[PDB]
């Protein structure tokens, strides 16, 4: 979890409530005794809107984006057009507290000390309806049908769109625990309602609720948060706090909660009320935390008059092994995906997920205060029945994490620790510079090799059953990323200057380099072929030949058979390799024995036939035999069987063999030159006499 | 216009000319139901009018103005202008009554079952509403006092209801009847007087949508305005003026076409003509169908979308309709693509019909498919930019070219792709393997020279034109572009220069060129064929010298066509369920066929039954592609059967073709006429055939000549059985060796009576081991290589399989100094195993590498314990130097442990 201050401003006065235009283009702030209009891009303040006399205690803004409501200590409410003029003033019984437009009908509510004033657009009257108590905060049900009110008396009560009161809940303790804000969860079909658009006067004077699906976030000054249904039933238990909360709030998605308060920060939570992190911490009390429409930005308002605009960045967390992509879903689950069978399994934690690692039959997950080891119960390579093997109740600091057959490996910031499952440390290694990258490279259970890259550019191999670290190489710049080829003979490295470098490990020598890379993988089965991504391209390179380039954004996580497991900004995409293209690069070089290895991963019968006849004319009869067996063409198999049945019994004249191949292919003049030059002019006489081509046949008597 | 093609296929006429008010067609079981005046209800079912069931149903007291189907349950619902509501069930092959109901107050104006078939909504004129379960039990009922409804629909999830209002106004409710809002009717801008809803239809997405966030909900009005929404409160919908009096609207089952039924004032008369207009979800007009009669009353599609029933003046017409499928044929793969119930992608299927295999590719935003030779292009919307996914006959993408123009029209050629918008066209030259001149772009009103390998001026593509593009085609020699004026432009290829502008009396719906690139086959917007000879000189009636001649040829209801690939004057052309093959302008005998013209070469036309394939696209059958032989080939096959192989050759000597010489050759081979077979292979220059007849002509045994000639056609199983019947198990194995069926080679060797040759069982196992190892199935390859004694790849398998116990028991089995021991020793080093590498370097008699391995893996005890060598003392100096470097790192405890590992116990 990461959050960045995009821009900041400070008003002249305290900031009481916040409103966004539905497209996110403008922010409106109830600061002191005026409204302030802001650009969300960079915080330029366009205009102080002047209409009110006293403290603007709140503002809210309608779903069609045409009109906003603002309420004052001077008892007024004003309806402003998005032209920023206040066309319909209104004047309530006492000071205003919170105001809230209905999601569906644009019907407004405006709360006060005893009385709440509903009206629907441009009718001539307002339902100034009465309350038992000071009406602190108000929120419409996601379908628009009930307005729920929170009271300073520690009661929440639920009123229908006409103003009749239908349900009550009391927080045990009453006025000990004032309800300072509540919010209905956005998570239902209606959120796309009003998501499709391309378009001063005075105003005078419900059954089967258990089947209604809505859920209400309650933040009370008993210092607890809890969730409630429209039936009045509590969901689960009170999620306790150590502060006076304010402005419990959600993103457009309905899945993450913002929570401000006298903790002087904006805390972030799941929709289950589990903590996930911290948006920027503050000099003073936080009154307001509003998520931007359609997006991961947040805006905050504080007692000192500071406005802060934050972007939440929500980093990616995953690991792949050979063919099992495990990754973070929500921020509390791992989704583990078998990439061949396309099976998924969900494992649910009860906290944040911070690190994941995976290896054959072993999955490991790090939470804030424990690390989990998970095990596949069968040796079946199609299995997905993960069970928790062991659960280490210990806190760790780390830069990187990996898992092996019997061990967890922890990289602390310059130090590598091997821990047993069950948490007892085995061994440790201290590097000569800060660790930038690690990968497990396989081995027998308990002696596994680790491949390690340092900031000074040194590259090491470390065996988990050994106290000494083995230098493979050193480089002129830091290791950004690192991989080994299928045999373990070759290395690929990303040099932290956005280039890929490729090395022989057994001789410690550079083979080749490429000037634009960000992530790289070797093909897990087909050696001498690799893939990388960089600069908006995917790049497939075979055996020092030219590289196939096509547009992609996202990163190479792995490469198996004919598929490259590229990762898009939230999910794995599985791009397919043009096997036909590297195959013809081997055939331009007459590397028939190699070309077959690219073909054998999957190419067309046209590719197989064009390979087979290139092998046949190249006199590579062992390749051509197999390249034609794929097509099952008996004509040329009979010819190959003839040429082998003449190499057996002591013929060796290659020009005679190529003449027969050119004869079967109908390459007659070239076959005839070969029959002449091989020393057998009579075979060229026979060929043209048999074809009855007498105008050419006459040449070959002699 | 651009789109599908359709024609009036059938009629049914109703007794006494009883006028129909409504029709609707079941889709899970295919019954039509139709409701007319005087209590008429009938159920009808088509089969292959010649209908297979025709039941009238009785109980109604007036015109049966509501008829509607439950799909999920076997139930028909009906009501009349006297408010008797009936639900019928099909019991013992008859529609009986199950439940009966009457409110005794008002006309039932409309109904809809919900998207799951669990509920019905029923809306009266006076203001009532009912919702009832499929149980027949009533759930709730309002009375919307103030306004009269006239229409209803559910939403896709059944959470929302749309009620219409008879004053041309629409109100949105939740599924409990709580009023949410009035809908915005933005198509009614600039209107006067009263409005009425002619229809509402919402495609609930069951076959998947044409695109993610495509329009789903269609509304239309009696003034001819229409409005297509993405959801119930989409305030920026698609706007249409149809220019006709609309009576009703219906989506096809796939949601890819909207049909609008109405009538228009005829162009020279105070009389109305009935028309159906067809629209895309995006409001582009696909076509217009006229129908005869006083009035069209109602409209409904067949469950397959291949017919549409039109209730008209006491008749039901049925328009056959031929979908404009996203499809193409390339190198004996059929490519077909369909939207899915459960994905946003198109499921594109590359069905290899030569091997019978499906390769399946899920593609986002598919605009079109096109083919030429072994390659196809999936043209798509990029996640404005569009991408031409050039792809091979098994569906692996080769080169996704991004372009900044909409690929509305696409033509493909053995070197070129051409894509065009309504105003400009882009040409990309391609192959598989200079590069710079291989892309260009041109505006339709431009006059290019041909000469310039220029940069892509995408800024020119938005210059407005009065006459846009409506069809294009290209031939590997010219590009022909058709304007909406009936101007046709001729451009050169491979470089694009404007050669000539022609003008014609028609818009082109389709264009295609003969291979010699001199005759253009033009189909008009009206479905009429014509040929235009592009090069032909003509003296005009003025005496002026014209170029391009409209030939005398004409034919009607043409919609699919194919010039032969090889021949410049053979051509094929569909009308309905008939194909009229041509030579020059002269038609042959028509061939009975439904399917699309797939390929035309070697006197054969392949045809494909896409309409059968797309009913169950995950289980296609060989029969869904059919081969036709044109008359010259059938006559020659008939002569060979009637006149016999000897004298049938005279007709082919009179009128030769390379396909006919092969037919005579394969006929003569099968009847063992090696003399005539030799002459037939000579006449088509097949040296493989000439060698084969000569080889047969040396064999001694007729049974063996049969076994060998049976092989020639690819009947290898029959040849093998022939050799087994001949007591030639050796030739049976010989045939299987040549074919590479190594499982059969080994099966014959195991099952035969003779002692199987040891080197042949070795060869057999090793080739099966190789078969799996080349397919990366190492665990299978081991099973054969361990029998076949292939230690040199058994090592590669045990290493890739990560079986270091396997690789140990391999290396421990070898002789000393054996060539494989130093590579298995390096495998144990790459993985970090010292004792196994030391064992391998000692069996290889290679002791310096054992010491060096003990050094590399820091086994300094084992490094120095090899006491037979002088090197032990030398490495004691390296051990001292390494310890001194640890002491420069100040690691005194590691230097102590290293000296303890060295057995330097004093130090």
């Amino acid at each position: 979890m990461r959050a960045v201050l995009t821009w900041r401003d400070k008003a002249e006065h305290c900031i009481n409530d916040i409103a966004f235009k539905p497209d996110g283009t403008q922010l409106i702030l109830a600061a002191g005794s005026r409204l302030l209009v802001y650009d969300t891009s960079d915080g330029t303040l366009l205009q102080p809107l002047k209409g009110h006399k006293d403290t603007v205690y709140c503002v809210a803004y309608a779903k069609d984006g045409k009109r906003f409501a603002s309420g004052s200590a001077d008892k007024s409410v004003i309806i402003w057009t998005s032209k920023l003029e206040g066309i319909l003033k209104y004047t309530h019984n006492d000071a205003i507290q919170c105001v809230s437009y209905n999601p569906i009908t644009h019907q407004l509510a405006s709360c006060s000390s005893s009385d709440f004033g509903l009206w629907s657009p441009e009718q001539k009257s307002v339902s100034k309806h009465k309350s038992s108590s000071k009406i602190i905060c108000c929120s419409w049900t996601n379908d628009g049908q009930y307005l729920a009110l929170g009271m300073f008396n520690g009661i929440i009560s639920i009123r229908n769109k006409n103003g009749e009161e239908k349900v009550k809940i009391e927080r045990p303790g009453g006025s000990l625990s004032p309800i300072w804000s509540i919010c209905w969860n956005p998570s239902s079909r209606w959120e796309s309602f009003w998501m499709n658009r391309e378009n001063x006067x005075x105003x005078x004077x419900d059954d089967n609720l258990e089947e209604r699906n809505d859920i209400l976030a309650v933040a009370d000054w008993g210092q607890k948060v809890s969730f409630y249904q429209l039936s009045g039933k509590q969901i689960g238990k009170d999620r306790a706090l150590n502060f006076d909360p304010c402005c419990i709030s959600y993103f457009t998605k309905g899945e993450y909660i913002l929570l401000g308060g006298s903790d002087k920060q904006v805390s972030l939570f799941t929709k289950d009320g589990v903590r996930l992190g911290t948006v920027g911490e503050q000099n003073s009390w936080v009154w307001t935390c509003q998520a931007k429409p359609d997006s991961n930005y947040v805006v905050v308002g504080c007692q000192d008059g500071t406005i802060s605009f934050y972007q939440l960045i929500f980093s990616t967390v995953h690991g792949l092994y050979k063919d099992r992509y495990a990754y973070r879903d929500s921020m509390t689950d791992v989704i583990v995906q078998h990439l061949i069978t396309e099976q998924k399994v969900r494992i649910k934690c009860k906290e944040l997920v911070k690190k994941i690692a995976i290896y054959r039959n072993r999955l490991a997950i790090q939470l804030p205060e424990k690390i989990l080891i998970y095990e596949l119960y069968s040796e079946d390579l199609s299995d997905m029945h993960y069970r928790v093997k062991e659960k280490i109740i210990k806190k760790f600091e780390c830069n990187l994490l990996v898992v092996c057959a019997n061990h967890i490996i922890l990289c602390q910031e310059k130090r590598l620790q091997c821990l047993s499952f069950s948490g007892v440390k085995e061994r440790e290694w201290q590097m000569e510079s800060l660790i930038r990258y690690i990968k497990v490279i396989g081995g027998p259970p308990g002696r596994e090799g680790l491949l390690v890259g340092l900031k000074n550019g040194q590259i090491l191999k470390i065996f988990v059953d050994n106290l000494f670290a083995i230098v493979l190489l050193k480089q002129a710049t830091a290791v950004r990323c690192l991989d080994m080829s299928a045999s373990r003979k070759k290395l690929a490295v990303v040099d932290e200057n956005d280039t890929c470098l490729v090395y022989d490990i057994d001789t410690k020598e550079l083979l080749f380099q490429e000037p634009n890379a960000n992530s790289v993988a070797w093909n897990t089965q087909c050696e001498d072929m690799l893939c990388f991504s960089g600069g908006g391209y995917l790049n497939i390179k075979a055996s020092t030949f030219p590289v196939h380039r096509q547009k992609l954004q996202g990163f190479v996580v792995g490469y198996n058979g004919s598929k490259i497991f590229c990762l898009h900004v939230f999910s794995i995409s599985a791009v397919e390799v043009p096997q036909s293209a590297p195959m013809y690069q081997y055939l331009d070089r007459k590397l028939f024995k190699e070309a077959y290895q690219i073909a054998c991963l999957g190419v067309t019968d046209t590719d197989w036939r064009e390979l087979a006849m290139e092998a046949l004319e190249g006199l590579d009869f062992e390749t051509a035999k197999k390249a034609f067996i794929r097509v099952q063409d008996l004509r040329y198999l009979e010819l190959i069987s003839s040429i082998e049945e003449r190499k057996k019994r002591g013929e060796t004249n290659n020009d005679l063999f190529l003449a027969d191949v050119f004869s079967y292919q109908g390459k007659f003049h070239e076959a005839a030159k070969l029959y002449k030059r091989s020393g057998h002019e009579n075979l060229a006489l026979e060929m043209y006499t048999d074809l009855c081509m007498f105008e050419y046949a006459k040449d070959f008597l002699g | 216009f651009q789109g599908m093609f359709f024609y009036l296929s059938k009629k049914i006429s109703i007794p006494n000319n009883v006028k129909l008010q409504c029709v609707s067609w079941n889709k899970e079981q295919g019954f039509i139901a139709c409701g007319g005046e005087d209590g008429l209800l009938k159920v009808l079912k088509l089969e292959t009018s010649n209908l297979s069931m025709n039941q009238t149903l009785e109980g109604h007291s007036g015109s049966v103005q509501v008829v509607t189907w439950n799909e999920q349950y076997q139930k028909l619902t009906t009501s009349d202008e006297n408010g008797l509501i009936i639900v019928w069930m099909l019991y013992k092959g008859s529609w009986i009554e199950e439940m009966i109901n009457n409110r005794n107050k008002s006309v039932v104006r409309s109904m809809s079952w919900n998207a799951d078939g669990q509920k019905i909504c029923i809306v009266y004129e006076d203001g009532a509403v009912i919702v009832g379960s499929v149980d027949g039990n009533r759930i709730w009922g309002k009375d919307l006092k103030g306004i009269q409804l006239s229409h209803v629909t559910w939403s896709a999830d059944s959470k929302v209801l749309l009620f219409g209002m008879a004053n041309g106004e629409i109100h949105i409710y939740d599924n409990q009847g709580n009023f949410m809002i009035k809908m915005k009717l933005s198509c009614l801008v600039n209107v006067t007087g009263a409005i009425s809803i002619a229809g509402i239809h919402w495609y609930h997405g069951t076959e998947g949508y044409v695109e993610p966030d495509c329009p789903c909900l269609a509304v239309c009005f009696d003034n001819g305005r229409c409005q297509i929404m993405r959801h119930e409160n989409d305030q920026n919908p698609v706007l249409i003026d149809t220019g006709m009096y609309v009576v009703g609207i219906q989506w096809n089952h796939m949601g890819s076409v909207l049909a609008v039924a109405g009538f228009q004032k005829a162009a020279m008369q105070d009389k109305d003509v009935n028309i159906v207009q067809f629209y895309t979800p995006f409001g582009e007009h696909l076509g217009t169908l006229k129908v005869p009669g006083k009035e069209i009353s109602a409209l409904s599609w067949e469950g397959g979308g291949l017919k549409i029933a039109l209730a008209v003046d006491s008749f039901i017409y049925f328009a056959n309709i031929r979908p404009n499928y996203k499809w193409g044929y390339c190198s004996n793969t059929v490519v077909y693509a369909y939207t899915r119930p459960d994905r946003p992608e198109y499921c594109v299927v590359f069905w290899d019909t030569k091997n019978n295999e499906k390769y399946v590719k899920y593609v986002k935003g598919l605009i079109s498919i096109t083919t030429c030779g072994d390659f196809c292009i999936l043209a798509t919307k990029a996640d404005a930019t569009f991408v031409l996914v050039l792809c091979n006959s098994i569906g692996t993408p080769l080169d996704p070219k991004y372009i900044d123009i909409v690929p509305l029209f696409v033509a493909m050629t053995k070197t070129h792709v051409i894509a065009a918008s309504k105003e400009a066209f882009y040409t990309w030259q391609y192959r598989v393997a200079r590069k710079e001149g291989r892309e260009r772009i041109y505006h339709v009103d431009d006059t290019p020279s041909g000469s310039m390998d220029g940069v892509l001026d995408y800024s020119k593509t938005i210059q407005g034109t009065r006459d846009p593009i409506c069809a294009i085609t290209a031939s590997d020699k010219i590009l022909i572009v058709g304007r909406e004026s009936g101007t046709i432009q001729r451009y050169s290829l491979p470089n694009v220069g404007l050669i000539q502008k022609y003008s014609l009396n028609c818009r082109a719906y389709q264009l295609s060129l003969n291979c010699n690139s001199s005759r253009l086959a033009i189909i008009d917007i009206s479905g009429v064929l014509t040929f235009f000879d592009l090069d032909a000189r003509v003296t005009d009636s003025t005496g002026q010298q014209v170029v391009g001649e409209l030939l005398k040829l004409e034919r009607r209801d043409v919609w699919d066509m194919k010039w032969a690939k090889d021949n410049p004057d053979l051509f094929a052309m569909m009308e309905k369920t008939r194909m009229y093959v041509f030579r020059n302008l002269d038609p042959e005998e028509p061939i009975q066929t439904s399917g699309y013209i797939c390929n035309f070469e070697d006197l054969e036309i392949k045809s494909v039954l896409l309409d059968e394939i797309l009913k169950d696209p995950e289980h296609p059958n060989k029969d869904y592609l059919i081969n036709f032989e044109i008359r010259s080939l059938r006559d020659s096959r008939a002569l060979i059967e009637k006149v016999g192989i000897k004298d049938a050759s005279q007709f082919i000597e009179d009128n030769p073709h390379p396909r006919l010489w092969r037919l005579l050759a394969e006929a003569a081979l099968q009847k063992l006429d090696l003399y005539t077979a030799e002459q037939a292979f000579v006449r088509c220059k097949d040296y493989q055939g000439i060698k084969f007849v000569k080889r047969l002509g040396k064999l001694l045994s007729e049974s063996m000549k049969q076994a060998e000639v049976v092989g020639y056609f690819g009947r290898f199983e029959e040849a093998e059985r022939t050799y087994l019947e001949m007591d030639r198990r050796d030739l049976a194995i010989g045939l299987r060796l040549k074919l590479g069926d190594w499982f059969r080679v080994l099966q014959l060797l195991k099952t035969g009576s003779g002692d199987a040759d040891d080197s042949l069982l070795e060869q057999a196992n090793n080739a099966i081991g190789d078969y799996f190892a080349d397919r990366q199935k190492w665990l299978n390859a081991v099973q054969y290589y361990v029998q076949g004694r292939n230690q040199e790849r058994l090592a590669e398998c045990y290493y890739m399989l990560e079986d270091y116990e396997g690789l140990e028991n391999l290396a421990i089995s070898l002789p000393e100094n054996h060539k494989l021991l130093p590579e298995i020793a390096q495998m144990f080093v790459r993985v970090g195993m010292c004792e196994q590498a030391v064992t391998a370097f000692l069996k290889c008699s290679q002791p310096k590498a054992a010491v060096d391995t003990c050094v590399h893996l820091n086994q300094w005890n084992k490094a120095v314990e090899l006491a037979k060598n002088h090197s032990m003392k030398e490495i004691g100096s390296l051990l001292a130097r390494y310890a001194s470097h640890l002491l420069e790192k100040n690691k005194t405890l590691d230097a102590i442990e290293l000296y303890r590992k060295a057995n330097y116990f004093f130090d």
